[PDB]
């Protein structure tokens, strides 16, 4: 064995290296350039506003064409550039049943709670083939309250919709007169994983709490 | 012999080890490829441009920013005239002074939302530079002849065409167009190339007199 | 034979080494500290354009689960953010001996109306019981050469750094209300904007862009 | 100690050896960089296109080549109509069926050498697509509305503009334009996109009736 | 210490290995045999468009100093070109056992009017005293399935390869004047154009594009 | 010395490799992609021809504008695209003095010589600043003739011009009634290193010999 | 450690060698399977019977 042994040592080195790189993958996944830029595009576009009316959907990013939000993701090309039927626009994963969005609820009205976890749990979706403009969502809203020294879950069943055009999930409490506030989430972070939410009164849309959910998801 | 087969035995499973390593490397690389990708340089350029525009500048009328690390404002009339007026010389930068947005044959098109003047629904507008002249003694402007035309249905067959003349200003990054000599003051055009390149512009179809906005289109170079 | 085959082995091994280091370079380019920084700076500009997410005197912990925390509680060695953000900013951009050179943007209040200002850090005193607001002794050095004369100046001044606001506050040393405030990008730390402000009117009358020298 | 300094001595001049190797590598790489470069893909595309054109095809009138490894000729009327008529399906290739040369806002410009009709010296001509329509039941043609305009001097100020209508044919790679409905049969245009991309074309300004060539310009997309 | 430093050494060495193999890859890409071939094919198309540089029965030695040499003197083992070009072409594209499959371009004279033709090389006889024109025994295999019948055919034929013309000439085996001629690109050798020609009228009545199978 | 020795062996390996690559450079220089494409462009462009008159210069490659060849490289932009003053066009190196173009002369008229070496040796150039359209070239034409069993040099002094537009070097014999034929070279191979030449009669331009020179150059 | 990785290096490419051998064995066995098969005992019985009768 001349320097064959040396080459063997080199090979052990390469094995070690490969192991290390594979380890680096976990840390590499924590960086999403494309997603970062999509987020910034979202936030900047929010600061910009639009020239469209309420209940209207602006076609491109720079584009000047407006469309009724009743025509967004309905299966028909309504924008001169077909943006109202684009895949990013029409992505149905923010309300894919099984999704569990969790976040911290910060109250500043209505209720006198300290900061606490809230979960929006997507339980089901209906999407009529004759009206694809909206997805009818059913969900469970859970809240971990450390009310009286000990912990207690406060949950309720709710129903509403996800509207593609403004990327908004509205959930009002199913037959829950019992002073459970509605929840309104905007998937305005460039993805289908994070949302800026509020606990609101259904009739007035008055915001009683600030809530920011992320998907995390798995109990 | 036997020693030969021992040596060959060592060679054989060093190549095997190398092959395994290669396979493992391919697995890891494949795992890395499924982490999305990097971003289109145009998307970043345009995003940066939108941010810059939202930030604005402390320039006066008839001034434009030099750009760069230390903000400085200088005159419209000082961009691309061969003398460096910016502390960093940016007013003579080769990119800043790109004369491409006013090149003959340049045409910028996009769909128009009207607010007056025209009662038609959203259609394309195209403005095409047909001629230009950049006087050597006065270089901060490129004088252009252009044509504004509208997209109209297969049934119309009586298209409307407006002949324009005006200029491109480097510092403003502005294409300003008005009616050609003796041609009925109907329309003028204001295009602002503020997306960070010579290929997109925010245009308004205006009244030549009042600069009143008749409609807007997001122009793109085709 | 016993050399040709060995050489082919060494060759295949070199090529493997190359492919491996190539993967490593992709990994490195992705996590390149400078790139991450630039990203942070961009994000920061956007944040500047948005409405403040926090009350006038609080600090945004950031993250996918935002939270506001008193400015007085940032970098005091006790975790107040649920994500501990208030306790990881804690690297002071100024070290004893650092020089920053600022070039004028606009200026209509300073005495000498200089082209550039050198800010020299001379010392830093960090109270162990109050580490969130280090105190610096710095010198403001100016050198202006007019027709009538040549003037040179080195004004000793006291300063505070706020980790909460990523901000250097240099208290005036002369007999004008003129203080220097350096706002850091949040991510750069080799460049800040130095605004000169009347301690009283709060009027902003001069601005220099400072770079680490 | 001493052994420590021996070990450190070995480490020190292995790094030195690595540094030398690096310097030598940089020398060799620098020597390699001075061997010219590779070629612009556009120059190669256009060269290949020019060769292809000089080679021609055995197609009949109203036929166009499918392209590809085994030559086959098929009808004008069979390109990009959703059914594969070529043995290799090339008549439905996504590149072949690029509708970009007929896109709204497309403008092709270039300097014209005249041989009749116009007694002016070489100036630019620009033809701009202002509208289009591709009927879903008859896809092998894109019907277009265009405008031919001429570059004229700063002194003219009475520019001439010709409104045209016609089609783009995929197989022919041809933009054919004639006078718009009721607009005085003065000029027609024939552009052939034969440079291998959607961005350059050989144009002739012709008489709409006789197809007599009045002038030629090498068109380029701006 | 004695491991951290060694590891840093191994690391720098790996990175050097990478940079070196990178230079090698540039070198390899430049001299990539396939690229050179494609270049040759392109050049050949151009040459086809140009006027012939040589008399009807001669061979262009090529190079930066052109020269014409009798077709009968190419590949006879004696250098006649000043650059020896006539004696370096000499690699026969056909080997005993090779199959080429040709697809129809046009055809209006062959008996079966087939979709494809397989040409199988069975043997090669090279006279030592006349190596420039190897003789091949090949079989022309056709399989045509119409409505009335299914026909299969394997026609043994004699052929000659001309190194001078980069050309295979297959003499007809049936009772028609129909011979097959395969023209090679000059640089490809995995593809030729097979024209079917009347041995008499010289009329070109069929063409197939053959590829090495 | 643990595996430090092994790493040393690796380093010797890398040294060896580097040496080999540096050796490959010579062979790498024999391949000029850009130059190859420039040659093909030249040859194809020759097969295409132009629509310009004789004594005219076509501007671009595809471009339709023609110009008088008295305006080519004269210091004034005459093409709409300025091609007549481009660097490739106006390159003066085909007739840089010191250049020695060598090639084989193949005779088929006038003289009864067998194939033989000819050299065009550039001896000087004059380029008037008031007329840059042409370079006035003076050169020596040498021919190695193996006439009568032994070798003999046949050389003569000559004068002419290089015209940029058609890339042509014309050399007629200086006061050489002595039956020395003129030479006309076209640098039509995409470079300034090779030329397609002819020995011609000055009055009639009748081609008596085919000659292809390359630079090689150094005696 | 390092010695551990050397031992593991030996183990790793003995298993690799075994795997190669296994693959090669499968190739050879597959090549052997394409040699037809043995014969149905009924066909042989009947053939022998026919011969016996003749
Ligand atoms: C400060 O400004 C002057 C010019 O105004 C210059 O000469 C001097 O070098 C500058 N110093 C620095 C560090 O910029
Ligand atoms: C010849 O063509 C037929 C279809 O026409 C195809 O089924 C067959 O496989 C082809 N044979 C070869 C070898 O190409
Ligand atoms: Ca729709
Ligand atoms: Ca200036
Ligand atoms: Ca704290
Ligand atoms: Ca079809
Ligand atoms: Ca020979
Ligand atoms: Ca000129
Ligand atoms: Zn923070
Ligand atoms: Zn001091
Ligand atoms: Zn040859
Ligand atoms: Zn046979």
């Amino acid at each position: 064995d001349p320097r064959l042994a040396a080459n063997g040592l080199r090979l052990i080195g390469l094995e070690r290296k490969l192991k290390a790189l594979k380890a680096r993958l976990h840390e590499a996944e924590k960086i999403d350039p494309e997603g970062f830029i999509k987020e910034l595009d979202a936030r900047v576009s929010h600061v910009e506003g639009t020239h469209c009316a309420k209940k209207e959907f602006q076609c491109g990013g720079y584009d000047q064409e407006c469309i009724s939000d009743l025509f967004v993701c309905d299966g028909h090309k309504d924008c001169h550039n077909g943006h109202d039927e684009a895949e990013d626009v029409c992505d149905t994963s923010p309300v894919k049943p099984g999704n569990i969005f969790s976040g911290t609820s910060h109250w500043h009205d209505c209720l006198l709670r300290s900061d606490h976890v809230t979960r929006v749990v997507i339980k089901g979706t209906i999407r009529r083939n004759y009206f694809k403009s909206r997805i009818w969502v059913r969900a469970q809203i859970e809240s971990d309250l450390i009310h009286d020294g000990k912990k207690e879950l406060s949950d309720f069943d709710s129903k509403g919709y996800y509207n593609f055009a403004n990327r908004r999930l509205v959930l009002i409490p199913i037959a829950q007169d019992d002073k459970h506030l509605s929840v309104i989430c905007d998937f305005d972070r460039g993805d289908s994983r994070r949302a800026s939410c509020h606990r609101v009164l259904e009739g007035t849309l008055h915001q009683c709490a600030n809530l920011s959910v992320h998907l995390q998801g798995h109990h | 012999t036997y020693k030969d087969r021992r040596f060959q035995y060592i060679l054989t499973n060093q190549h095997l080890f190398i092959d395994k390593l290669e396979r493992d490397l391919h697995e890891i690389d494949d795992e890395f490829k499924k982490l999305g990708s990097d971003v289109k340089d145009q998307t970043v350029r345009h995003l940066k441009a939108r941010i810059s525009n939202l930030e604005g500048d402390d320039c006066k009328e008839h001034e434009a920013p030099c750009g760069g690390d230390v903000p400085q404002c200088i005159s419209d009339l000082f961009f691309c005239d061969g003398h460096k007026d910016c502390k960093n010389g940016r007013d003579e930068d080769k990119e800043v002074c790109s004369e491409v947005p006013a090149d003959i044959g340049s045409s910028f098109a996009g769909v128009v939302s009207w607010q007056a003047c025209e009662e038609a629904t959203p259609h394309h507008a195209v403005v095409t530079i047909t001629a230009n002249e950049r006087k050597e003694f006065f270089k901060p402007r490129i004088w252009v002849r252009a044509i504004l035309a509208f997209e109209e249905e297969e049934h119309e067959h009586h298209i409307k065409t407006f002949q324009l003349r005006g200029y491109y200003s480097f510092g403003d990054r502005t294409l300003a167009l008005g009616p050609e000599r003796g041609t009925k003051p109907v329309y003028g055009v204001r295009c602002h190339f503020d997306r960070g390149d010579d290929d997109h512009a925010d245009c308004q179809i205006v009244n030549p007199a009042s600069l009143f906005v008749c409609g807007n289109f997001a122009a793109e170079r085709h | 034979s016993h050399d040709e085959e060995i050489d082919k082995l060494n060759e295949d091994a070199l090529k493997l080494t190359h492919e491996i280091i190539e993967l490593q370079e992709k990994l490195d380019r992705r996590s390149d500290a400078k790139r991450i920084q630039r990203a942070g700076s961009l994000k920061a500009r956007v944040e500047a354009l948005e409405d403040p997410s926090c009350p006038d005197h609080e600090h945004q912990c950031g993250g996918d689960d935002p939270q506001c925390v008193s400015d007085l509680l940032v970098c005091d060695g006790i975790k107040d953010c649920r994500n501990g953000d208030d306790e990881s900013h804690c690297h002071n951009p100024f070290h004893a001996g650092d020089d920053f050179v600022g070039d004028v943007v606009f200026d209509h209040c300073t005495k000498r109306r200089p082209e550039n200002i050198t800010l020299s850090v001379e010392s830093i005193s960090v109270a162990a019981f109050f580490p969130g607001f280090p105190k610096l002794h710095v010198h403001v050095n100016i050198h202006k050469e007019t027709d009538e004369d040549e003037v040179e100046v080195s004004l000793p001044s006291d300063a505070i750094y706020s980790f909460a606001e990523d901000k250097l506050i240099v208290y005036p040393s002369e007999d004008d209300g003129l203080g220097l405030v350096g706002q850091f990008d949040g991510y750069n730390f080799d460049r800040f904007v130095g605004d000169i402000i009347h301690e009283a009117s709060k009027e902003h009358c001069a601005r220099f862009i400072f770079h680490r020298k």
